[PDB]
């Protein structure tokens, strides 16, 4: 079912510890998602015999009960881990989630950003959710998974009426009898971090298209200090930082799920994995998250300046350029305070703009 | 994205043929193009997906008075490529005048290969400065690519003529082609005859057959620089985003290219970065410092060592740069190729902009000026007379490279609101 109803303390004896109740929750919810779809069933009578033995004891003690529940739970988690890793391909499901929600295959989504910006504007409730899904699945059908991917239904913030490139949803329906590792809340949090990673990919892609300044293009208040060059190097370095944090957590997750044989340990590693991704990709509220929001806005306004000028020409662009250099210095000290948590990805950099202090003294 | 090699010059055609046999050994392919049984990865950066999984390499062969095509004809690499892409002097001006009259059909060849590819983003050139046939024709081809394609890239993997003062006509040709490379090419990877020859004499025991080992060195360098494009990583695998971090100064686009195995026949990333920042491991020839550094490490690498190596490299002040911005040293990772026939799969590369190359450019700024004062080595060729009557194009090239020197020295300063 999993339309289950949870085990809480208005209805639990309060002398029974809670941790036993979430373990019993695990055991029962797996029985729910195999009673249906018949158009752990080899040892159910042993479990019934142990429950009858627990009924037989007139002076209950909690420690023996906890040991019996642990004895049930170990075999339960072993059966669930063996079934869900082998027959339903749990590693493949994690790879699909990494490719689509955490953007482990950023190539297809980069081409999707190359084909659409018009949802920098806002959606009215009929129409544009169809357009994002059709365009994304066709641009995926050109090359690199033509056979599949007609299964993610792309929603942005298309509940309709607000921007959406920092707010692209994604709904992918998982196998519910064969995978209870994924919950709707887990997919919801993956959807939020998917929104965040979309925004940074958009802004870096637009700025490298203006690196065509270099495929195409007077000094001192024309060449926007070529601050195309000053802006793109530091944004691309932070892009590499989000890169190596996503790979570090994903590789740790795959080794962790391969090492152990209990499905509860898979779930603890999975929740730890998503919590680390949220903490380290600056989804958590910090001044570092404030810095990344401002660097997104600075890159977007900067690309809007440098796209329409073609070659070097003074279109009264110096008035924008002054705001750009001042915000550039403010987020300069802020990417200094990004720049090392105690986590090797976020630690990978407080030497990388702190050395000659053109952003510590300017 | 996808780039098409335009080989020109004698050593340019040699490194083109060496590059294609290097990629034939690198990928799991036959010398007909057919997929093997030990070869999913991407094979679409230099190869069209032709008829029977024939990964046909997209290339343009240009020269004058053909020499190397005979060696192509009696080899199994006339059965790998050439469905019709092979086109058949000694000075820059003669090559310029010869390329002027046949600009139509070579531009038709460029259009044919651009229509052949599926995603055109840049034209990469495997060229040799003062290779004979390459001088003049290469610069005119650069002018044609700049005029016809301002929206695409021009990449030049090239060697530059330095003999430590041999041939007395090559400084004029190299300075004119260098001015054409500044104004009409988008990125230049610079190499030298003395640097590659000195490292070849160091790691081996040769001195006379320099060309055949320079072919191997340039092929390994070009394969290392395009390893992340040919074999899928997930950082900046388009050429535009990769060279976007590589050029910090928009006129100073000449990049240092080091390679930690000089011969490919254990190590940490800290040690090869300390090796790789030293100029003795670099195949490229006062206050000199970088502007921005990037390095690419491919092999059996632990990523937390890339962390600690970057930390210690920037803090111990061996990344030497005084920029007018925050531009810094950058780490980058790549996956080493599955089914390399080469052993010892740990290899490192650096792509950094250094002002020390200006000093080497200053040698050319000496040489032409010296050969303009003696006046027996401009040689008074008539093609140079019909190229320009006043001979002020060489003075224009000297002015452009003098601006380049002053821009290197201004990029050493914390101000680039003033260059000379």
């Amino acid at each position: 079912s999993l339309k289950q109803f949870s085990l809480r303390v208005e209805i639990l004896p309060s002398y029974i510890p809670v941790r036993v109740a979430e373990k019993i929750l695990f055991v029962g919810e797996s029985v729910q998602m195999f009673e249906n779809q018949n158009v752990l069933k080899n040892q159910e009578d042993t479990f019934a015999a142990e429950l009858h033995r627990l009924k037989q004891q007139p002076l209950f003690s909690l420690v023996d009960f906890e040991q019996v529940v642990d004895r049930i739970r170990s075999t339960v988690a072993e059966h669930l881990w063996k079934l869900m890793v082998e027959e339903s391909d749990l590693l493949g499901q994690l790879k699909i989630i990494k490719d689509f929600y955490l953007l482990g295959r950023g190539e297809l989504f980069q081409a999707f950003i190359d084909t659409a910006q018009h949802m920098l504007k806002t959606p009215p409730t009929a129409v544009t959710e169809h357009d994002v899904n059709v365009a994304f699945q066709q641009s995926a059908h050109k090359v690199l998974l033509d056979d599949d991917n007609l299964l993610p239904l792309l929603h942005l913030t298309i509940e309709y009426h607000g921007s959406g490139w920092a707010a692209l949803g994604l709904s992918y329906k998982v196998q519910w009898p064969l995978h209870i590792l994924f919950t709707p809340a887990v997919l919801e949090k993956y959807n939020v971090v998917f929104k965040y990673l979309l925004s940074v990919r958009r802004v870096q892609a637009e700025l490298q298209h203006c690196w065509a300044l270099q495929m195409q293009r007077q000094t001192d208040a024309i060449k926007w200090r070529l601050r195309n060059h000053m802006a793109f190097l530091v944004d691309n370095l932070q892009y590499y930082l989000q890169v190596d944090v996503l790979e570090s957590q994903f590789s740790q997750l795959l080794h962790q799920i391969n090492s152990t044989r209990d499905f509860e340990s898979i779930r603890l590693a999975h929740d730890h994995f998503l919590s680390n991704l949220l903490a380290q990709s600056f989804i958590l509220l910090k001044p570092v998250f404030h810095c990344l929001n401002e660097i997104l806005d600075l890159c977007h306004s900067f690309c809007s300046l440098v796209s329409q000028n073609l070659g070097p020409l003074d279109e009264r662009g110096a008035a924008q350029l002054s705001i750009l250099v001042k915000g550039f210095s403010r987020q300069s000290s802020l990417l200094f305070k990004i720049l090392s948590h105690q986590i090797n990805s976020d630690l990978a950099q407080l030497l990388l703009r702190l050395d000659y202090n053109k952003y510590y003294t300017q | 994205r996808e780039i098409i090699t335009l080989q020109l010059g004698q050593c340019g055609n040699q490194i083109g043929f060496e590059f294609w046999k290097q990629l034939c050994a690198e990928h799991g392919i036959s010398p007909e193009g057919i997929v093997e049984e030990f070869a999913t990865d991407r094979k679409d950066v230099f190869f069209y997906q032709a008829d029977d999984e024939h990964y046909i390499p997209r290339a343009v062969l240009l020269d004058l008075e053909p020499r190397v095509i005979h060696s192509i004809l009696n080899s199994p690499y006339a059965k790998l490529y050439n469905p019709e892409n092979i086109y058949l002097g000694n000075n820059w001006a003669s090559g310029f005048s010869q390329g002027e009259k046949i600009h139509e059909d070579i531009f038709d060849i460029i259009d044919r290969e651009a229509d052949g590819s599926d995603s055109l983003e840049g034209f990469v050139l495997c060229h040799s400065i003062a290779g004979g046939t390459g001088s003049g024709l290469g610069s005119y081809l650069l002018e044609r690519l700049n005029d016809r394609y301002p929206k695409k890239l021009v990449q030049t993997y090239s060697v530059f003529p330095n003999q430590d003062e041999d041939v007395v006509v090559q400084p004029y040709n190299s300075l004119l082609t260098l001015k054409r490379l500044t104004q009409n090419a988008d990125c230049v990877v610079v190499l030298d005859n003395t640097a590659l020859n000195r490292i070849a004499t160091d790691r081996l025991h040769i001195q006379n057959p320099s060309f055949s080992q320079i072919n191997q060195l340039v092929s390994t360098i070009m394969s290392a620089s395009t390893t992340t494009l040919r074999y899928p990583g997930y950082m900046n695998n388009d050429l535009i985003g990769l060279i976007a971090s590589l050029i910090p100064t928009p006129r100073l686009h000449f990049l240092m290219t080091g390679y930690t195995p000089l011969t490919t026949d254990k190590t940490t990333v800290l040690d090869v970065m300390r090796r790789l920042l030293q100029p003795k491991n670099v195949m490229v020839s006062t206050n000199h410092c970088y502007i921005a550094i990037l390095n690419i490490i491919q092999g059996e690498v632990d990523p937390t060592q890339v962390h600690k190596s970057l930390q210690r490299i920037r803090e111990r002040k061996l990344a030497n740069f005084i920029p007018w911005g925050p531009a810094s040293i950058q780490v980058a990772l790549s996956r080493k190729s599955p089914y390399l026939p080469s052993a010892h799969r740990v290899s490192g590369l650096m792509m950094a902009n250094h002002t020390s190359i200006s000093s080497l450019f200053e040698r050319t700024c000496r040489q032409y000026d010296k050969l303009r004062k003696r006046e027996a080595f401009l040689e008074q060729f008539r093609k140079e007379d019909m190229f320009k009557d006043n001979f002020d194009e060489m003075d224009t090239s000297r002015e452009i490279v003098q601006q380049l020197i002053d821009e290197y020295h201004a990029a050493t300063r914390p101000d680039y609101i003033s260059w000379g």
